[PDB]
């Protein structure tokens, strides 16, 4: 069962993490109008 | 408890709606589609089909 | 010159009248005692 | 037995949901 | 569980009739 | 240019088949584990000891229910709200027994719909379009997060949730209006006039726009064949249908606006969900429905009954009977 | 059930009987004769109130 | 008397959508009233 | 009864006291009509 | 289906087919009437005819059984059989009757013009019409009871049990 | 001129309130129905045919006040005025639930009268007639619900009551005695007013977020002209949208359309399918599988089971006051009841 | 000649008397005193 | 867009309106008014009093029995 | 078209299409029966109902 | 008779299986 | 990547002849099997 928890909360944080450092990369800037901001 | 839990859940909720509200308005007026889609240069137009 | 009395009143009064007279009626209950 | 029949209607309309997005006629600009 | 005995046959072509007619109607269109 | 800013361009490209942005790469693998988790506990799940007395009910269709009586069971009553993730079961046998599928279902699923209201939102945004669709969405999502997420806290168990099957269903509607008396609830009244409008306006508007279609075909063809997608004119008269709906009532009771509309399609169930959602988050809180129990007395104080009365009749008959071997004490206090 | 089910064929081919000129959809004009006011009766082009 | 060949025949046709519609229709009611037809 | 005359009073004096104010343009509008 | 193009179909004076649907539904009134008179006057009475399945008010003796018509008010009685016999006997009359005047007189041209007399859809609307108020009246009969609807046939009703019609008899 | 076209000129008038040759059958039969229904619930006694306080006048309120249906004991009377019963007797035909079939007759021909209406303004105006095709749903439940349910069963007695709080009883008694959530035309039907719901507020939506950008103000409903020729909404966006989001999307807007229509008036035709099953006590009520099972197996419970329990409740508890004719005489030590509660 | 039956005659006559006559009068008396001009 | 009859508007802003409905409407409520306080709907529509319910010789609901004889019913129930 | 000896012989039942006769024709008398046939459909609606009681007979299963 | 109880099911789709087979491909002959 | 259009698509025929040939076939083996399926 440890082995099973460490494998999900790796898969969170990367998920988690991938969702965070995502809309920190410019996400504003990425639409088809104004992206100067 | 009943009164103030009821009152503050309702709040809440409706306070996260006008999150979403403002929130999705302020990004659309900032990138300038708030008002609605530009006739000449709507993007779709411009994009391949998904199929 | 708009005419007066036309189905339109007609329409109009048919259910203000009852309505204005049930209001009352309902008012009057209010201060029933059992 | 009747678990079969279940399993298999079940299934029937998830496939239909797979082919009818995969594979749906593609709306076209005319 | 005692079910119908008559619930599979009615539940297959309950399913299949409809189905072989939606499917020979659609490949038949454009002849 | 760089790997990342790569990737960042795959996950926002609106030229996936299927959008997947920063709320998809939460979504999917979310909602993705919990139909998974759903079919296989749906089809072959143990039996669950719901209301931790130890009698577990059978959910799955390997157990003996159909498709009508099968259910994910909520977990059990002895759980509360505890976390209670496969890891902190000592197997997957306890896990089961215990109702495990549920809350992880549960979880997942409640992460993968309000991942699914922000992807709507970010698909607006990336296609340039007007950003509320998603708060159209939000009243389901409000709803659905009242019966498996606010329910079960104000009622402290997860036990009270809301069993994920159609017989569940009934059962958590009919254990609701028992012990909260939700007809008689005026934000349930709202939600029952926003589904009753939303259908009869659905009705109005369809066969509005139907009535005043632009001839455009022949009689031996279909009449959606008369408009083309993309087209620039408008496939029906809203002119027409204005004139025939406001001689059907008044001209003032007819929308010429279709903007207007449109507007008042979108808002009027969205609305009553809303306040159908905002009803069961609190009497989650036991802020229960209307009680005019014994409230006409005569002068010599006799109770006569009315419609409210045989109500609560009907309700104490569901009541005294819910759950007949997990009461230990008179007052259901929760 | 099938009494009930016959009423609606009932409205459904009575409907087609009676509206059969409007079947494919309806005329390309109706700009002026479903205004409000501009004809005395409902429909008919000969009540012109011209006022 | 001979045998004319009739001039009311029209071809017909399902599309696409059509087929997916209404094959979901009939799974869908295949899933509701099979555990009625078992009872 | 008595209570019926109390009852339908209230209505008389209503419909009296609108067609002595309105009465002249009533009749008005019926010679314009015939 | 095969020799669908027959002459009768089509209009002498034009090229294209053409039924006179108020001639045909003349002609069909007629033989509907007919039909009636003699399943009443023969079948039912048994002049010519086996009769109709008559019983006692408790469904123990039920036998089929020549049946005369019941001319007063009693023929409206639902539970008497008479009603039956007399209704095809004098229904069928007057529909003979409305035959023959649908075979001689034509319709009023604000008739034709009004139902679309020419669209045999109109037919259908108006049969559609016609044939869920008889569904309606059927349904309501057998559920009720009716001398048509004896209980040796098709069992007893819900009523019979709701009054304790065979208690109340049987003590 | 002759008299029927001039009666069928000022009937066919422009005017605020259109009247038509169906008005002459709406108006009278809707304004009995309403003024009967406000009536009842204003001054009308329940005491004589159910045992209950119904109107204003007994200190009922607008949740509990109704047009309650007749005493079982009439049986399916239409109980006209001057019919055998009330013999002309204004007051005796209120105390008898009179009002309940003057209301639910009215009511049937003022919907009779509407749809008419429908079809001849239709025809006025010259478009097609799917809105009175729509109205057939309502219809449809009207009469299987206040008249084909009574018809099957005992009297008007059980037919739902004009109310509130009457309605909220008609439902828990059909879920208690009927099961009527098991049965698959009610389920049919809750898809049907769901999705009618869903329908509604998703085009609306979208619609509203699909605009193109015709105005220069922040108020995007003044960008709209009745008379103009362009879609005032991208269909190509929205199809876009919706393809990628849910995976499939509208392509044809005369098939969306008309898909909303079809939906909640296919729903509220099955429902009624249904209810003609319940006016003769043909219900969905078990499943004889799981009922033989846990007969045999006593280890075996399902949701399904629960429900069956949960209205043998129901209706021990309800029956005495319910039906207050029949005289139901339950002592206490034979009504179910769970442990403790 | 039951009390039924002379109550279900009064009823036809007083509906004809109470609602249609007076009804169709007043239509046709109205329609013919506010002609539509052509 | 307007089919003949006075605007509502300039109906309801108007002198003669108000003129006549400072009485009509009060004459209407105050008829309903007196409709209940005199106890003329109690007997007009055969309603209970609230000490009418119960009598001395009746205890129960007065619910109603006979197919057809019920003005007697209703009396006996008084 | 293709004639047969059964169609010669059913040609003038079929030949009347579309003739009318000018205006109102008989829809007085029409509508006179149409009265009638409601009236005695109310009759016999009512007779089943018990809300019509004659003499002679019940409304039951006796008679 | 005690029968196969999946006799009736079996012989019905051995029939209708290779029949709607046979049909669809006829019918869309010519497209 | 695109989606082209195959080329080695061919269509597929039955004649009617071939159609009653292979309905009779069926109905004659369903005629020799069902004895022996119900056993
Ligand atoms: C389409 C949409 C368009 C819109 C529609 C709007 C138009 C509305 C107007 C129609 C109103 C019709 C009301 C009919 C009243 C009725 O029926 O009243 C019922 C009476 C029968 O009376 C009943 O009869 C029953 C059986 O009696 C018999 O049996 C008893 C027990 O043994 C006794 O012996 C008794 O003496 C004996 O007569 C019980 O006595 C009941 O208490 C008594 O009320 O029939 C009758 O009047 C007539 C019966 C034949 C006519 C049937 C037409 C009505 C269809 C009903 C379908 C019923 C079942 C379907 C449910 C699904
Ligand atoms: C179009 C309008 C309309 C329609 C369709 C109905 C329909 C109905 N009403 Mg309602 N009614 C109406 C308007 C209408 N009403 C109005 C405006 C009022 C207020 C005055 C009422 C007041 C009313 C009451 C108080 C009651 C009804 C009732 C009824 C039902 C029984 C009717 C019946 O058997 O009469 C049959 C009568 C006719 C069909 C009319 C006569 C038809 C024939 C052809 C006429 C014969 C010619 C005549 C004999 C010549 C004599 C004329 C005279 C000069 C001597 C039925 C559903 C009853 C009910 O609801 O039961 C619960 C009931 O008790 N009605
Ligand atoms: C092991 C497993 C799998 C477990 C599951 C077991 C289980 C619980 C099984 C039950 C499953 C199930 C399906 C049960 C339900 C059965 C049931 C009740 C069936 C009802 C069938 C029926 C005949 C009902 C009658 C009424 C009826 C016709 C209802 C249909 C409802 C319906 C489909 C409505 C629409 C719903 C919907 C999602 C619509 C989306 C449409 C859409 C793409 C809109 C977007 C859009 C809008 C715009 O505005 C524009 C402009 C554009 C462009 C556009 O696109
Ligand atoms: C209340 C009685 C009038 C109600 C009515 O039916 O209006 C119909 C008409 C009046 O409106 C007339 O009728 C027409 C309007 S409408 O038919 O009412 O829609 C209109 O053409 C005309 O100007 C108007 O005078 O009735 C009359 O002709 C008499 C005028 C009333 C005089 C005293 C009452
Ligand atoms: C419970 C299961 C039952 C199912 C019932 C419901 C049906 C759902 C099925 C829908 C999926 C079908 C999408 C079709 C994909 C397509 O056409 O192109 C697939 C394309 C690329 O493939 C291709 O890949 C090619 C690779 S290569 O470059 O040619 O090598 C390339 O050409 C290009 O990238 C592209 O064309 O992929 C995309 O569009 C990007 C990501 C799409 C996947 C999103 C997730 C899918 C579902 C998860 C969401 C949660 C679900 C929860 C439970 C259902
Ligand atoms: C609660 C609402 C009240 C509902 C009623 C409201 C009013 C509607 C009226 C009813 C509609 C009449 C039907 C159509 C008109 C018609 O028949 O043609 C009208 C004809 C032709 O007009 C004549 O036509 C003649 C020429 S010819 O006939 O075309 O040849 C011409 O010379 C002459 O000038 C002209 O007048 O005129 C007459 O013959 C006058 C009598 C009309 C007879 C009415 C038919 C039914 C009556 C019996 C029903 C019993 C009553 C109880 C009802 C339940
Ligand atoms: C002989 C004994 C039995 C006979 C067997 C034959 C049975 C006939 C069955 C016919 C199938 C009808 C369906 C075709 C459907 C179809 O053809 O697609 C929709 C179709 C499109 O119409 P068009 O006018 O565009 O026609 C284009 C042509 O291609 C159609 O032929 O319109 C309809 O038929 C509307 C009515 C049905 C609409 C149904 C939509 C509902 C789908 C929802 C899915 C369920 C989900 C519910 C979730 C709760
Ligand atoms: C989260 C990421 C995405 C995942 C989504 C997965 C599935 C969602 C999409 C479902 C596809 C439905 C295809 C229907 C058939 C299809 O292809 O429809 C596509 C069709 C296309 O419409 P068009 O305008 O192109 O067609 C016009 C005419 O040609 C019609 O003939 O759209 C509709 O008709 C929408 C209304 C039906 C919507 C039905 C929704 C029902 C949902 C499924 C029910 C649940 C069953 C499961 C039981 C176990
Ligand atoms: C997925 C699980 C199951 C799949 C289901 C699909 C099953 C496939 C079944 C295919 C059907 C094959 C039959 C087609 C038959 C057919 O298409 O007609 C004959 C056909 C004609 O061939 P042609 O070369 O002329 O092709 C013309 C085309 O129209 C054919 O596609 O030739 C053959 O197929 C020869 C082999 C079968 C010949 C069978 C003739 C015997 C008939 C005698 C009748 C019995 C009486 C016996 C009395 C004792
Ligand atoms: C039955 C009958 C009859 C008839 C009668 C009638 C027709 C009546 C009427 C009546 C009426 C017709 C009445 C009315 C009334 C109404 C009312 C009662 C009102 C109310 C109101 C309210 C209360 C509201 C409120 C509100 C809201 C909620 C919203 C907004 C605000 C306000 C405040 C406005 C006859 C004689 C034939 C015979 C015998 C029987
Ligand atoms: C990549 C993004 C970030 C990912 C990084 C996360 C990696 C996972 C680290 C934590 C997961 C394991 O964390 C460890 O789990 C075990 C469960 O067996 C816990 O163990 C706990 O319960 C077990 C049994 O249930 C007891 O024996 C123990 O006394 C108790 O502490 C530890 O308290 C916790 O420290
Ligand atoms: C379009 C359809 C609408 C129709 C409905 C409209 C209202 C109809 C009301 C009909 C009322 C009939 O009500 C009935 O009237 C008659 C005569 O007044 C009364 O009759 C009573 O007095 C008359 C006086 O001559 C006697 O001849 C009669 O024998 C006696 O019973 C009944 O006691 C009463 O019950
Ligand atoms: O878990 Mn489910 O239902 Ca909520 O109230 Mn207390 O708990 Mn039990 O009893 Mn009633
Ligand atoms: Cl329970
Ligand atoms: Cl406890
Ligand atoms: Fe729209």
């Amino acid at each position: 069962m440890l082995t099973l928890k460490i494998a999900v909360y790796i898969v969170v944080g990367l998920f988690i993490s991938l969702f965070i450092f995502g809309f920190l990369s410019s996400d504003p800037t990425r639409n088809p109008g104004r992206k100067d901001f | 408890r009943a009164w103030l839990a009821t009152s503050h859940f309702v709040l809440g909720f409706f306070f996260l709606v006008g999150h979403l509200w403002h929130a999705g308005r302020a990004r659309a007026a900032a990138a300038g589609f708030e008002k609605g889609i530009d006739r000449e240069t709507e993007p779709t137009l411009f994009m391949p089909d998904l199929d | 010159t708009y005419p007066i009395f036309t189905v339109r009143w007609l329409a109009v009064h048919t259910l203000a009248v009852p309505s204005v007279f049930f209001v009352g009626a309902i008012a009057a209950m209010q201060f029933i005692q059992r | 037995m009747e678990s079969v029949a279940y399993i298999l209607v079940l299934t029937m309309a998830l496939a239909v949901l797979f082919f009818a997005i995969a594979f749906r006629e593609p709306p076209r600009i005319e | 569980m005692q079910v119908n005995n008559l619930g599979f046959i009615a539940s297959i072509l309950f399913v299949l009739v409809p189905t072989v007619f939606l499917l020979i109607l659609f490949i038949q269109t454009g002849k | 240019a760089s790997l990342w800013e790569q990737f960042c361009q795959w996950v926002t490209s609106t030229n996936n088949r299927i959008y997947v942005g920063w709320f998809g790469t939460l979504m999917i693998p979310t909602l993705l584990t919990a139909t998974t988790c759903f079919i296989i506990a749906f089809i072959a799940a143990p039996p669950v000891d719901i209301d931790g007395i130890r009698e577990p009910v059978a959910g799955s269709l390997l157990y003996g229910n159909n498709i009508i009586s099968g259910a994910v069971v909520p977990s059990s009553n002895a759980i509360g709200l505890h976390f209670y993730p496969i890891w902190e079961a000592a197997s997957l046998d306890e896990w089961l027994y215990n109702g495990g599928p549920y809350q992880l279902v549960v979880f997942h699923f409640l992460i993968g719909i309000f991942c699914y209201m922000g992807r709507q939102w970010e698909l607006s945004y990336r296609l340039g379009m007007r950003p509320w669709i998603c708060v159209a969405y939000s009243a389901p999502v409000s709803a659905a997060t009242a019966v498996f997420l606010i329910y079960p806290i104000g009622q402290g168990s997860f036990s009270d949730g809301m069993p994920l099957g159609i017989s569940g269903t009934f059962n958590f509607m009919i254990n609701f209006q028992a012990e909260h008396n939700i007809l008689m609830h005026p934000f349930h009244m709202l939600g029952v006039a926003g589904v009753f409008g939303g259908s009869l306006f659905s009705a109005m508007h369809g066969s509005l726009v139907t009535s005043s279609l632009v001839r455009e075909t022949t009689e031996v063809e279909s009449q959606n064949y008369g408009y083309k997608f993309g087209q620039e004119e408008e496939t029906y008269n809203i002119v027409a249908a204005h004139g025939y709906f406001g001689r059907l009532i008044f001209q003032y009771a007819s929308f010429n606006n279709s903007r207007s509309l449109h507007f008042f399609l979108g808002a009027w169930p969205v609305i009553g969900i809303w306040f159908t959602a905002m009803g069961v988050s609190t009497m989650a809180f036991n802020l229960n429905g209307f009680n005019f129990n014994q409230s006409i007395l005569d002068s010599q104080g006799r109770v006569i009954g009315t419609w409210a009365d045989v109500l609560n009749r009907a309700n104490i008959g569901f009541e005294v009977m819910h759950e007949r071997n997990a009461h230990n004490f008179p007052l259901d206090l929760a | 059930v099938f009494a009930l089910l016959f009423f609606f064929g009932h409205i459904w081919h009575g409907s087609r009987t009676l509206f059969r000129d409007v079947f494919a959809g309806v005329d390309p004009g109706l700009e002026e004769q479903v205004e409000f006011g501009v004809f005395a009766k409902v429909g008919d082009l000969s009540t012109r109130k011209e006022a | 008397m001979d045998r004319n060949s009739n001039p009311n025949r029209q071809p017909v046709e399902l599309n696409r959508t059509s087929l997916y519609l209404g094959l979901l229709l009939v799974a869908v009611l295949g899933i509701l009233f099979s555990s009625y037809f078992f009872n | 009864d008595w209570r019926v005359i109390v009852v339908v009073s209230p209505l008389l004096i209503a419909a009296t006291w609108a067609a002595i104010n309105i009465g002249a343009a009533a009749i008005r509008q019926l010679q314009d009509v015939l | 289906w095969v020799f669908w193009d027959l002459e009768l179909f089509v209009d002498p004076r034009t090229g294209e087919s053409a039924l006179d649907l108020p001639k045909m539904f003349g002609i069909h009134l007629f033989l509907s009437g007919l039909l009636c008179f003699g399943f009443g006057a023969f079948h039912l009475t048994g002049v010519w005819g086996p009769g109709m399945w008559v019983s006692d008010p408790y469904g123990l003796t039920g036998h089929v059984q020549p049946v005369a018509p019941e001319w007063g008010p009693a023929g409206f009685n639902p539970f008497n059989p008479g009603g039956v016999v007399a209704h095809h006997i004098a229904a069928g009359i007057v529909g003979i009757i409305a035959g023959l005047f649908h075979l001689t007189v034509r319709p009023p041209e604000r008739l034709y013009k009004a139902l679309r007399m020419g669209n045999i859809e109109t037919v259908l609307s108006s049969s559609i019409a016609a044939v869920f108020f008889a569904a309606f009246v059927v349904a309501g009969t057998m559920w009720y009871g009716n001398a048509t609807t004896p209980i040796e046939l098709f069992g007893p009703t819900r009523y019979q049990w709701d009054k304790g019609y065979f208690q109340e008899e049987i003590q | 001129r002759g008299w029927f076209d001039v009666l069928d000129d000022w009937l066919k008038r422009d005017r605020f309130v259109f009247i038509g040759w169906s008005g002459l059958l709406l108006f009278p039969c809707a304004f009995m129905a309403l003024g009967g229904w406000l009536t009842g619930t204003t001054f009308v006694t329940s005491w004589y045919t159910h045992g209950l306080a119904s109107s204003y006048l007994e200190g009922a309120n607008f949740l509990t006040v109704a047009v309650s249906s007749p005493a079982d004991a009439f049986g399916h009377s239409l109980l006209f005025l001057w019919g055998p019963e009330a013999q002309g007797n204004l007051t005796r035909w209120f105390q008898i639930g009179g009002l309940w079939p003057f209301v639910a007759l009215h009511g049937a021909f003022g919907l009779i009268g509407f749809m008419l209406r429908q079809f001849e303004i239709s025809r006025l105006v010259g478009i097609r007639p799917y809105n009175a095709i729509a109205f057939s749903g309502p219809i449809a439940v009207f009469v299987s619900v206040f008249l084909m349910y009574p018809l099957g069963q005992s009297s008007w007695f059980f037919a739902p009551s004009f109310g509130v709080a009457g309605i909220f009883r008609f439902i828990l008694f059909l879920q208690g005695f009927h099961n009527w959530t098991l049965n698959p035309f009610h389920m049919m039907g809750v898809a049907g007013i769901l999705g009618g719901a869903l329908l509604c507020a998703i085009h609306g939506a979208t619609v509203e977020n699909t605009l193109f950008e015709d105005g220069e103000d922040s108020n995007t409903f003044r960008a709209f002209e009745p008379t103009q020729a362009e879609e005032t909404y991208s269909m190509v966006t929205a199809n876009r949208f919706w393809s990628q989001i849910f995976g499939i999307a509208f392509s044809n807007k005369r098939w969306l359309h008309f898909f909303m229509l079809f939906v909640p008036v296919t729903g509220l035709w099955m429902s009624s399918v249904g209810i003609v099953g319940l006016a003769l006590n043909l219900r969905a009520y078990d499943f004889v599988s799981q009922e033989l099972r846990a007969a045999e197996d006593p280890e075996f419970e399902t949701f399904y089971t629960k429900n069956i329990l949960l209205n043998e409740g129901m209706r021990a508890w309800m029956a005495p006051q319910d039906q207050p004719h029949e005289n139901f005489i339950f002592p206490e030590e034979v009504l179910p009841r769970g442990n403790a509660l | 000649m039951t009390p039924s039956l002379a109550n279900f005659l009064w009823s036809l006559v007083l509906g004809a008397a109470i609602v249609l006559i007076p009804a169709t009068v007043g239509l046709i008396f109205i329609s013919q005193k506010d002609k539509i001009t052509r | 867009g307007t089919t003949g009859e006075r605007p509502f508007s300039d109906i309801v802003t108007s002198i003669r309106y108000w003129v006549i409905h400072s009485i009509t409407i009060p004459m209407l409520f105050i008829a309903g008014w007196l409709f209940v306080s005199t106890g003329l709907a109690y007997d007009a529509f055969g309603t209970p009093r609230p000490d009418e319910y119960f009598t001395q010789t009746r205890q129960e609901l007065p619910i109603l029995q006979e197919r057809y004889d019920i003005n007697q019913e209703i009396q006996e129930f008084n | 078209a293709q004639r047969t000896r059964l169609g010669d012989i059913l040609r003038p039942l079929n030949s009347e299409y579309g003739k009318v006769v000018p205006g109102w024709g008989t829809t007085p008398v029409m509508g006179v029966f149409m009265a009638l046939f409601l009236v005695f459909l109310l009759i016999i609606l009512q007779i089943y109902n018990s809300s019509l009681i004659l003499e002679g007979f019940s409304v039951d299963w006796a008679g």
